[PDB]
């Protein structure tokens, strides 16, 4: 994001006084390998 | 409720309550908010004063307002194809 | 993987169905019954399923005194069955 | 005895299956309350943490201490 | 039937009390179907061919009445989450709300069922058994008056009145006009709860109990129009003039207290700047009136059904509120005109 | 959001293996008041952005209690801990024989 | 490949496409095990593992099992074939438009709907969840319990003495 | 007698011992330690995350 | 991954190696020989049923009813192998979360493949015998249900590793002395043909002499172990197989030994003899945990 | 948002499924064992998702009284097999 409108601040919540797990969902979306690995706890079980 | 249930207890029915160990709720910090905020009955009828509270708490269970955060960034990810990209990892 | 596990014991099941056909060249209402007590007495096992799994952290006095009960209305149940059961 | 004496023996004889269901079944209800055992399984299920342990901060305050081993807190020590 | 017919017509009021007395969403919904299944043996009864079709035609209606219920329930967990009855917090789940209750009820786009289900029904004591279940979804609805669409409330209150009010026109089956009258019936209880949630609870009181007094007055066994007629000579006189003061009360009539819901709906609606809507309760009101208006005219007039055989015996039947009730139907707007405030 | 900067995360860390750190419980009582600091800081605030200064000293007397078993008793702390990863997933069991030569080099230190 | 959750949940509504068309009852049964089999595995996938197996224990181990009785008590022998059928081949064919012409719109992630909410990725927001416990954790670790609820335990009791009686007298 | 019993019981002392020592003899070729472990609960599922953060990126079992 | 090939086809090969010893062992319980023709003990038998059945034996349709007959074979001999996945022989085949709930969902979803076979013949003669044939197995999976959550309410949660611990000196048999009778009488319930009798055939009962082994090895668990040994795998192995043998042969003793117990006295086993024996053992199974500190 | 788009649709597809007719009862019966799986789904998701932990016994407690509906509706389904030859919709009698 550099010529769109986005400042990638003040966070989606509007509270900005507690701040949740946030990347829990988001874990970096940059390679998928090291992704599915993260959340297969149920899956494979290793 | 139509008929209250007076010196007799079979509630448990509302999120970020009595843990059945000690395991929380994924939204509980939110709701602190919401029912400290929505106690009294001045915005029940009204649903005005806590409307700030109640935004943030619809976003921790719908995550909505990431989810098109989120690919607004991976649109322009998509558009540095052939272009101006890098990869860290 | 779980999947990986078990496609390979499904597919190889449908390989001897195939040696099976292409490698050879040349009313009582009564029985129902049967079927609605099962399906009623499932539901009152699911719900004795988490008896060695539940009573590890909860406390001994609230539980017993439920876990028995719901045994007693199972026996209860068949209490009733006995008075004109059927034939079968 | 009216029915102690004649309805027992009778059961004996006809479907003796029936006395386990009523028997086994009715001190499996009497027998807990009975016995002085129950206080000592209650005891160690509330002393096993599954969840990790919280600090207190204290201002006079007594029956705490160190993480170390020290006379103080509850920690069960019931036969061993 | 011993012990067995009592614990399941006790299970039918417990179930009632779980909905009353409840705080979760799927308690309510317990309560729902605790019903469905204690409601089908006494459906059933004497073993006919009318009451399996029934019993079939009433559970195929009412099971997907409470599954479209549960959807509304799930949603309250997609958005906000909350499991207490107070708010639907969405205007969709709203919408999956209010008709699902819709179905369970006699309201205007679900009622199919209702006359169909009322000819099954092999005894009296049966009939009493759909006008006591109408209380165990009007309860809900009392509980989440809020947040709920006019669009698609009052529209379903309005037209079931209409098609309540010429819906017993082509009838003569004297089960079939009760299960229009309550069609009737249901479009002035909805048409309240928006305009205060009170009185709601009163026009039940008015409801149960005159329709509770019509068939423990129908235990002298009559079916239609024409079994009822045999009744003013072969039968006792004094009783077509006691049934006389429940079929006038039914229908809009002021010195009668079945007049007295049709005193306060109008009343509290005409408050909140609406006149256009009372005016259209009012006037659809005398078609619910014209079934009494030739309904009691079997009773005030000879009619000719004397009937060759002769009843000496006198009648025997259970009548257990056939006494006391019909004197609380027939005057109670002199009596209790403060009644809305003790209540509700 | 304003998160911290990229040289806030202290060096030296995770060296042990995962059941290497499970085989000894001797650190819930030797180094445990820097540990107990951090647990209350986390309960007192819940967000990890203020509570990292003192995650900074569990990981400098963590780094501490480790290097003493390194200079000594090295032998019969690693010889512990090639019996607790032979065994599946009970332990502690088949290694209380191994566990009675453990501790008792230990007891000639604090 | 790369989704999980996603493949399933398609799987799921084509058995469902099965129950809209009316291929007889048998067909129709089969829908059961076919999606009510894949139904799990959506359940099994954000974790839980005693709550996915209900389903394989009641649903697939019990409800069309005593559905398998009904079908041979009436209308029974034989299945007629469903491609012979009027309409019903008709009510299949409008059934997987609405959904396989859909998934194509899914694509590119973002979506529009009948509802405000969209697709989204579906792939690193798709567990949803961090570490959040440790031990007996997963949520559904210590899933059912007869303390707190000791209220609940009573009136499912009350309803499975109702249905044995009932059925009872039905019959 | 037993000389034809027994064979039939032999067959089955290696056919019905295979899965057993198959099962086992695997964690040999897979691991360099002869285990594979379980997670049964979140907790011993993390140390297995960080056992793969640690030294070998690829391997999950492996010392130090 | 070669595992799940190395518990296919040598397991396959125990289900082909059945028919000999279910052949043998009632032989010589009837005074009888067994197979001796055809190999040097009438080894080279179930390798010469397989030429036999498969290839040159052809079907005859019935009717054919396009999907079933085809399909039933799959929910037979699939269903029966996927059962062997999570069995704790020293280090299972992928470790479940809960072990015995794949074990008892899967063998009451094993019930359709004697349904589905039900649907495949259009005569009605068939499908009536065949739910009569359901009937039995749908019955005693109540029981089985009962006696395994009553197990393991002594010790264990639901995962069959933990099965094995429990067992480090004493085996289950003695605490749960009446439910080792009933547990025993209970897992006949798949036309085991000892209590009672109802694709191609051959294949329809190598899925059900896959059962019987199935549940010959997981009452070698619930009520045998002795010891685990973590140290050598060979010493368990080695004592399993003696110990899941010895109860395989009990199961061709009482196929050999007594009658058919009348369809009708078969279901009144059930409900008025088996189930108040059961639910009084369950309430007893119930306190004892609580009347003795013992909840692991 | 990505899971929701399709057991929603699979609960309205079933919607369509019960209320359509092809003169088979049972039909009618196996949908609604369809739509209590549906909404098994779609509580399950709602709930794992989001750790409450306590209301995980609540689809548990809907499994029970979904096979409560699908058994004793599924009961008088043969009784109108026993007084008719075969089950069927235009196979009435009421008006």
């Amino acid at each position: 994001v550099m010529k769109x409108x986005x400042x990638x601040x003040x966070x989606x919540x509007x509270x900005x006084x507690x701040x949740x797990x946030x990347x829990x969902x988001x874990x970096x979306x940059x390679x998928x390998x090291x992704x599915x690995x993260x959340x297969x706890x149920x899956x494979x079980x290793x | 409720q139509k008929r209250l249930g007076v010196d007799l207890d079979r509630w448990m029915t509302i999120q970020s309550a009595e843990q059945p160990h000690g395991i929380p709720s994924r939204c509980h910090a939110f709701e602190k908010e919401w029912i400290e905020c929505a106690h009294g009955i001045g915005s029940i009828r009204a649903e005005k004063e806590c409307k700030i509270e109640f935004e943030d708490f619809r976003e921790c269970l719908l995550r909505q307002k990431t989810m098109k955060r989120l690919h607004a960034i991976r649109r322009q990810r998509e558009k540095l194809i052939k272009e101006g990209k890098y990869t860290p990892p | 993987n779980l999947m990986l596990a078990l496609l390979t014991n499904f597919t190889l099941a449908t390989l001897l169905v195939i040696i099976a056909f292409w490698l050879p060249q040349l009313f009582s209402m009564k029985f129902f019954l049967v079927a609605i007590t099962f399906l009623l007495f499932d539901l009152e096992i699911a719900l004795l399923l988490p008896l060695p799994w539940a009573s590890q952290t909860a406390n001994l006095n609230t539980m017993l005194t439920m876990a028995l009960f719901l045994i007693i209305l199972l026996a209860v149940s068949l209490a009733y069955e006995w008075t004109q059961k059927g034939l079968e | 005895a009216e029915r102690v004496a004649a309805f027992l023996k009778n059961v004996w004889a006809k479907e003796p299956v029936l006395v386990a269901s009523f028997a086994i079944a009715g001190l499996a209800v009497i027998l807990p309350t009975l016995s002085p055992y129950t206080k000592y399984s209650l005891m160690i299920n509330x002393x096993x943490x599954x969840x990790x342990x919280x600090x207190x901060x204290x201002x006079x305050x007594x029956x705490x201490x160190x993480x170390x081993x020290x006379x103080x807190x509850x920690x069960x020590x019931x036969x061993x | 039937n011993p012990i067995i017919f009592i614990i399941i017509l006790l299970t039918i009021m417990l179930g009632t009390i779980i909905v009353m007395i409840s705080s979760h969403w799927l308690l309510v919904w317990i309560g729902f179907e605790m019903n469905m299944l204690a409601i089908i043996p006494i459906m059933m009864k004497n073993h006919n061919p009318r009451a399996t079709e029934a019993s079939t035609k009433y559970f195929l209606t009412q099971s997907t009445a409470s599954m479209l219920l549960m959807m509304a329930v799930i949603i309250n967990l997609m958005f906000s989450g909350q499991w207490t009855v107070m708010k639907l917090f969405n205007p969709m789940a709203s919408m999956l709300m209010t008709m699902a209750l819709a179905m369970k009820l006699g309201m205007a786009p679900f009622h199919f069922w209702v006359p169909e289900v009322t000819q099954g029904i092999p005894l009296s004591s049966g009939l009493i058994l759909l006008t006591w279940q109408k209380l165990a979804p009007m309860s809900v609805l009392y509980q989440i008056f809020p947040s709920i669409n006019l669009n698609l409330i009052l529209t379903l209150s309005v037209l079931s009145i209409l098609i309540g009010g010429w819906g017993g026109l082509n009838q003569t089956q004297l089960r079939k006009i009760m299960a229009y009258s309550s069609i009737a019936h249901m479009g002035w209880m909805t048409a309240v709860l928006p305009y205060n949630p009170t009185m709601t609870l009163l026009n039940l009181i008015i409801y149960i109990i005159m329709t509770s007094t019509m068939f423990t007055m129908f235990m002298a066994n009559s079916t239609t129009t024409t079994l009822s007629l045999s009744h003013t000579w072969n039968k006792t006189p004094i009783m077509t003039v006691l049934i006389l003061a429940t079929l006038l009360s039914m229908g809009g009539l002021p010195p009668l207290s079945g007049f007295m819901p049709k005193w306060m709906i109008i009343q509290e609606m005409t408050k909140n700047n609406s006149i256009i809507l009372p005016t259209f309760m009012a006037i659809t009101a005398l078609l619910n009136l014209y079934f009494y208006m030739r309904l009691t005219y079997s009773t005030t007039l000879t009619m000719f059904p004397s009937t060759n055989n002769m009843k000496m015996k006198w009648q025997f039947p259970l009548m257990k509120k056939m006494t006391f009730l019909p004197t609380m139907v027939v005057l109670s707007t002199m009596m209790l005109p403060l009644t809305p405030m003790l209540s509700v | 959001e304003l998160p911290s900067l990229e040289d806030l995360k202290v060096q030296e860390v995770k060296v042990s293996s995962s059941v290497l750190k499970a085989a000894a419980h001797h650190y819930g009582a030797q180094c445990d008041k820097p540990n107990k600091e951090f647990m209350l800081c986390r309960w007192e605030e819940k967000d990890p952005r203020r509570c990292l200064e003192e995650g900074k000293l569990v990981n400098q007397c963590a780094l501490e209690f480790f290097r003493q078993i390194k200079r000594h008793c090295a032998e019969p702390f690693t010889e512990y801990w090639t019996c607790i990863d032979y065994s599946g997933l009970q332990l502690f069991r088949r290694c209380r024989k191994q566990q009675a030569q453990f501790d008792e080099c230990v007891l000639d230190k604090l | 490949m790369l989704y999980i959750v996603f493949i399933l949940s398609v799987i799921f509504v084509m058995g469902f496409v099965g129950f809209s068309s009316k291929p007889s009852p048998i067909y129709g049964g089969l829908g059961l095990i076919v999606s009510g089999g894949v139904g799990c595995g959506i359940v099994l996938n954000f974790g839980g593992s005693f709550l996915g197996l209900m389903v394989f224990l009641i649903y697939l181990g019990g409800m069309m099992v005593v559905f398998g009785y009904t079908t041979a008590m009436a209308t029974e022998q034989y299945p007629e074939i469903w491609l012979s059928n009027k309409a019903v081949l008709g009510a299949f064919v409008t059934g997987l438009l609405m959904e396989f012409f859909m998934v194509y719109y899914v694509l590119k992630d973002k979506e529009v709907e009948v509802v405000f909410e969209f697709n989204g990725l579906g792939d690193w927001v798709i567990y949803d969840t961090g570490d959040s416990g440790f031990f007996s954790e997963e949520a559904m670790g210590i899933a059912a319990l007869y303390s707190y609820g000791t209220w609940l335990v009573i009136v499912t009791g009350w309803s499975l003495l109702i249905g044995v009686v009932v059925i009872m007298e039905i019959t | 007698m037993w000389f034809e019993v027994l064979p039939g019981i032999a067959v089955m002392g290696v056919c019905l011992f295979i899965p057993g020592m198959a099962t086992a003899r695997i964690h040999r070729f897979s691991n360099g330690g002869k285990e594979k472990r379980v997670a049964h609960y979140p907790y011993q599922w993390y140390l297995m995350e960080r056992d793969r953060r640690v030294s070998g990126v690829n391997r999950s079992y492996v010392s130090k | 991954m070669i595992n799940i090939l190395m518990l296919i086809i040598p397991i396959l090969l125990a289900v082909a190696f059945l028919t000999l010893v279910e052949r043998k062992v009632l032989g010589y319980m009837q005074l009888r020989k067994g197979p001796n023709v055809v190999g040097p003990y009438g080894l080279l038998q179930p390798i010469a049923d397989a030429i036999k059945l498969f290839i040159k034996e052809p079907l005859r349709p019935a009717t054919s009813s396009a999907s079933m007959f085809i399909l039933a074979p799959i929910m037979a001999l699939g269903l029966a192998l996927t059962m062997w996945i999570p069995l704790p022989m020293p280090y299972p085949l992928i470790n479940m979360n809960l072990g015995v709930l794949f074990m008892l969902a899967m063998s009451s979803l094993a019930v359709y493949s004697i349904l589905w076979s039900g649907w495949a013949s259009n005569s009605k003669y068939a499908l009536i015998g065949a739910l009569r044939a359901v009937a039995q197995t749908i019955s005693y999976e109540v029981t089985l249900a009962i006696i395994l959550l009553s197990v393991l309410l002594m010790s264990g949660s639901f995962t069959l590793s933990t099965l094995i611990t429990t067992q480090e000196q004493m085996w289950l048999i003695l605490p749960a002395w009446p439910l080792a009778m009933m547990w025993f009488i209970s897992t006949l319930a798949e036309t085991n043909r000892a209590p009672f009798d109802l694709g191609p055939f051959a294949l329809f009962f190598m899925a059900e002499y896959a059962n019987i082994i199935m549940m010959n090895i997981f009452t070698a668990i619930l009520f045998l172990g002795t010891s685990h040994n973590p140290h050598m795998p060979e010493l368990y192995t080695i004592n399993f197989t003696i110990k899941s043998l010895l109860l395989t042969m009990s199961f061709l003793w009482i196929r050999a030994s007594y009658p058919r117990f009348r369809y009708d006295q078969l279901m009144h086993l059930l409900w008025k003899n088996f189930l108040p024996l059961t639910l009084a053992l369950c309430m007893w199974h119930v306190s004892l945990p609580i009347l003795t500190s013992g909840i692991p | 948002s990505m899971v929701y788009m399709n057991i929603m649709m699979a609960f309205t597809v079933s919607l369509v499924g019960l209320l359509m007719y092809r003169s088979h009862l049972m039909s009618s019966l196996l949908c609604l064992e369809g739509m209590m799986l549906s909404l098994f789904v779609m509580a399950a998701l709602t709930i794992l998702n989001s750790h409450f932990t306590l209301a995980s016994m609540m689809p548990i407690i809907l499994l029970v009284f979904a096979a409560c509906e699908a058994a004793l509706g599924l009961s008088l389904l043969v009784m109108v097999s026993n007084t008719y030859g075969t089950d069927y919709v235009q196979n009435l009698n009421l008006l």
